[PDB]
């Protein structure tokens, strides 16, 4: 995301968003304009590869989606949401979508390359983040959700795997696959097991409150080293989540435990972020007392950790993945389904 | 310890997103 009252700021931000949202960019590049280098990561739906833009010499992260696979996994409308929303947003902590296009077989989304690696790998290696360290990343997510929700957007897949550390040690939110612009309630079952709010698991209509619940899980996992609800199988995780019972590590400060009880709140009439006071219930909470929200947004705060970059094109901060040949059919596939992409 | 239980569990690696 591009680097840099509130009610006024969000007013102008919304104006900018609606313009792109109403008239999305389309077909702004083609496959042969890039040199495919290496796979940076994969999810249930796509493969993201580090690519080299021939003309500019710039390095990018290209997300590749097989149209037939998208259809099989019932992600047609989600994928259209993903591209349409990502090409319209603009925030310091949101990954920037540089180009997008398609061919007979796949869909392509070329984003800025965030070389710091997944928060996930750094978190697992180090074990856990100290409260001040976790707070840093947390604040950025809080501000990012304030921005997204103000645009009537629900994110729906917050997790360390979908969060990247940039060269300045700041967070970049990627993967807008489940992002959706919705005013009222929505019902699709999606997200990641460990991060699902109770209302999603119980097939109830839900709203942006699930994102605040997800934030609770993220903060807990960052500070504890493990999630608040874990098991060997998703079903077992779901049982723990709905029961709501949460136990905190003995090293968790009083302020952190109080905030978490308010975020990992099964009762929607009490879950922070969803109350009458909106996001301020979180931003004014004690655990964030030392947080200077404007400084964070302006990226004037010193990052707790700055990733090592042995130069451009360096992928040492990412695990290695099995590579697969990107074949393109001679026959167009699912043309009608993705006509607006 | 809880950490020991987590580390020994089957979901300590990257977690895939779920859907219908
Ligand atoms: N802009 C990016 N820069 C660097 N790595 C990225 C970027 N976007 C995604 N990735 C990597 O690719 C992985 C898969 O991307 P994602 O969009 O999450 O796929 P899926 O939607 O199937 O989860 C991420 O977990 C991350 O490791
Ligand atoms: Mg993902
Ligand atoms: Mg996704």
């Amino acid at each position: 995301g591009n680097a840099a009252s509130v009610k006024e700021f969000l007013a102008k931000a919304k104006e900018d968003f609606l313009k792109k949202w109403e008239t999305p960019s389309q077909n702004t590049a083609q496959l042969d304009q890039f040199d495919r280098i290496k796979t940076l990561g994969t999810g249930s739906f796509g493969r993201v590869m580090l690519v080299k833009h021939k003309e500019s010499g710039n390095h990018y992260a290209m997300k590749i989606l097989d149209k037939q696979k998208v259809v099989k996994l019932k992600q047609i409308e989600h994928t259209l949401n993903e591209k349409r929303i990502l090409q319209a947003v603009n925030f310091p902590f949101l990954v920037k979508l540089e180009f997008s296009f398609k061919d007979n077989s796949n869909l392509y989304m070329v984003m800025e390359y965030v070389a710091g690696g997944e928060m996930f790998s750094h978190l697992r290696r180090i074990g856990r983040f100290s409260e001040p360290h976790a707070r840093f990343y947390a604040a950025q997510i809080v501000l990012t959700f304030e921005y997204l929700h103000s645009l009537d957007l629900i994110y729906r897949d917050l997790k360390p795997e979908n969060l990247l550390i940039d060269q300045q040690g700041y967070i970049q939110v990627t993967d807008f696959g489940f992002a959706k612009r919705v005013k009222g309630r929505t019902w699709t079952l999606c997200g990641t097991p460990e991060y699902l709010a109770p209302e999603i698991i119980l097939s109830k209509g839900y709203n942006k409150a699930v994102d605040w619940w997800a934030l609770g899980v993220l903060i807990y996992e960052m500070a504890a080293g493990y999630p608040p609800f874990f098991a060997d199988q998703p079903i077992q995780i779901y049982e723990k989540i709905v029961s709501g019972k949460v136990r905190f590590p003995s090293h968790f400060s009083s302020d952190l435990k109080d905030l978490l009880r308010n975020l990992l709140q099964v009762d929607l009439t009490k879950r922070f972020g969803n109350l009458k006071n909106g996001v301020n219930d979180i931003k004014n909470h004690k655990w964030f007392a030392t947080t200077d929200w404007i400084a964070i947004y302006q990226r004037k705060v010193e990052a707790p950790f700055i990733p090592k970059f042995k130069g451009p094109g360096d992928t040492s901060n990412f695990d290695d993945y099995e590579e697969e040949e990107i074949r393109v059919s001679i026959n167009e596939k699912c043309g009608k389904e993705f006509t607006e992409f | 310890t809880t950490y020991a239980d987590f580390i020994a569990s089957g979901r300590t690696g990257r977690r895939a997103s779920i859907h219908d």
